């Protein structure tokens, strides 16, 4: 039993998001197929700007991640999180004994002993994470603006983020970085596993995408008293996907095309 | 190899610990030498790490043999990456770090100075506590990660303006119609011996990149004492090829044909202002 590392890391320049990818094959002879625990990290920044049209504020209201393939060489066999989670920090691991078995726990601390292990972990303050999607070819989670603790908002309400204006500028009808939660200000880190399986000698490549990407919502806000309006899903889908390669035979992965 | 820290008592309310540990990779040529700075600061509940990450990174470079007759290729550094990373759920942040801007100057130089209360300035050129970056990229630029956040840092040094004699400036994806990419050729003898004389290849390219960068980190003297960061420095390797056709040599150039990462992990151990190295990790990419 042994496990052959690779990573991969592209950025998108135009979308100002990373995928720092880990790619681990388990080569174990007591198990009938290969298997590739794929680990997703890197970034997505949140690309929230203040700008005139009438003040808008652009917004992440949900970040995409999802794998997917197509050829029946490949089938996913495992994917964490697994489950609807809305705690702020997300932390689990998937364990792998000799044999061809995997389990994961919904925790790092007190998850037990593995021969190989993986973890992921990431923060989501505010917003929520759900598996939107699991299928034998494809995963897909959005981690979705989900309520706000004000000086307490639901990711609904119209008027989220909105001030009255403490000037002139834009940015002055929107509350300051101090009451905006990393997600907002910031981004997203995201971390997220999923396995691959493939019989082995069932063809020596295989193909599969990996998506990141994000769903800006829209608030309006103007002294006509303000007034504020809300645009849910303005810019819907701002997303980069990544095509890779993965040669069984070699335990290489090599990427394709970044769109 | 770690050294002890050391020890500055720069006054009643400030002190300075400081260790250098060194993680080398043989096989990639790279080398990391962190100079980590702790500073205790009596008015202030945060401790703070003035991370400086030095060494070198080996370009790649081989000189192609001198009897290649109608194709010969080489192995250039054409992009170093550095990171320096933090855990998202750990209570330790980056920031600050140095250089911020993009920068194409033939030297990078920057100091960073800590004030008393826990205040950090960046200014160009070579306060309680202060250090400096300088390093060396002609013909390269330097540029901040878009991805750097709360948790991580980066820098990309890049191929970005090449004059090859008095022609120019070249970069990793030139391409006339005509010739290709003349980056690296002579004259438009043996492929072998048409690259352009290696003294007229930047520095960067053909022999090491010596990085210096620095980051701060932040860590909240409420829960743990001890957390990990990482350190990648990491080279992209282009494949720049020369072929004669028929009727001229005409040049290729296959951004990141092979990469090669070092990647080293250290617990912090923020109590007595020490580290230890956990792990070292190789990985390469071949096109």
């Amino acid at each position: 039993a042994e496990i052959i590392k690779r990573t991969q890391d592209i950025t998108s320049k135009r979308l100002a998001i990373c995928q720092n990818i880990q790619f681990d094959f388990v080569k174990d002879k007591k198990y009938n197929k290969d298997a590739l625990v794929v680990k997703m990290q890197g970034f997505i920044s949140s690309r929230t700007t203040y700008s005139d049209l009438i003040k808008r504020m652009i917004w992440p209201f949900q970040y995409n991640i999802s794998l997917k393939t197509k050829d029946s060489n490949v089938d996913l066999i495992n994917y964490l999180p697994k489950n609807k989670i809305d705690s702020a920090d997300v932390s689990q691991k998937l364990g792998y004994n000799i044999g061809g078995n995997f389990q994961s726990a919904p925790s790092i601390g007190g998850s037990g002993s593995f021969n190989y292990s993986k973890t992921i972990s990431y923060n989501q303050k505010n917003y929520v994470t759900e598996v939107e999607s699991q299928n034998s070819k494809g995963v897909k989670w959005g981690v979705k603006a989900n309520s706000f603790v004000t000086p307490q908002v639901s990711a609904y309400d119209q008027y989220l983020f909105a001030q009255d204006p403490t000037g002139p500028a834009a940015r002055d009808y929107f509350v300051p970085d101090n009451q905006l939660p990393p997600l907002i200000q910031s981004g997203f880190n995201p971390s997220f596993i999923t396995t691959l399986s493939h019989e082995k000698g069932k063809g020596d490549k295989s193909e599969f995408e990996i998506t990141y990407g994000r769903n800006m919502d829209a608030t309006y806000a103007y002294v006509t008293r303000l007034a504020v309006d809300r645009k849910h899903d303005a810019f819907k889908n701002r997303n980069v996907t990544v095509k890779y390669e993965v040669n069984w035979k070699t335990h290489e992965v090599k990427i394709k095309s970044i769109t | 190899k770690i050294t002890p820290v050391s020890v500055k008592k720069v006054d009643d309310k400030v002190t300075l610990y400081k260790t250098t540990a060194t993680a080398d990779s043989d096989k990639f040529k790279i080398s990391q030498i962190l100079t980590f700075n702790f500073i205790k600061d009596k008015s202030y509940d945060k401790d703070t790490l003035v991370l400086k990450a030095a060494g070198n990174i080996n370009s790649g470079y081989e000189k192609p043999n001198p009897n290649d007759y109608d194709f010969s290729k080489l192995y250039w550094g054409a992009k170093y990456n550095v990171s320096i990373s933090s855990q998202s759920n750990d209570s330790v942040n980056v920031v600050d770090y140095a250089p911020k801007n993009q920068n194409e100057e033939f030297q990078v130089q920057n100091t960073l100075g800590y004030t008393f209360g826990g205040d950090i300035s960046i200014s160009n050129g070579l306060t309680a506590f202060s250090e400096t970056i300088n390093y060396k990229q002609e013909s390269y630029r330097t540029t901040l990660s878009r991805c750097t956040n709360y948790k991580n840092v980066g820098w990309g040094v890049e191929a970005h303006k090449i004059m090859n004699n008095g022609w120019g400036p070249y970069g990793r994806d030139s391409f006339h119609p005509t010739y290709g990419n003349e980056l690296f050729l002579a004259g438009r003898a043996y492929a072998g011996q048409n690259f352009i004389a290696q003294h007229q290849m930047p520095l960067l390219s053909r022999s090491n990149f010596n990085p210096e960068f620095l980051s701060v980190l932040s860590h909240r003297q409420d829960g743990a004492k001890k957390s990990k960061i990482t350190v990648t420095y990491q080279r992209e390797m282009d494949l720049y090829q020369i072929r004669w056709n028929g009727f001229y040599w005409a040049g290729a150039n296959y951004k990141n044909f092979k990469t090669r990462t070092f990647k080293s992990t250290y617990e912090i151990d923020w109590e007595n202002h020490k580290v230890k190295l956990l792990d070292t990790k190789e990985t390469e990419n071949n096109k």
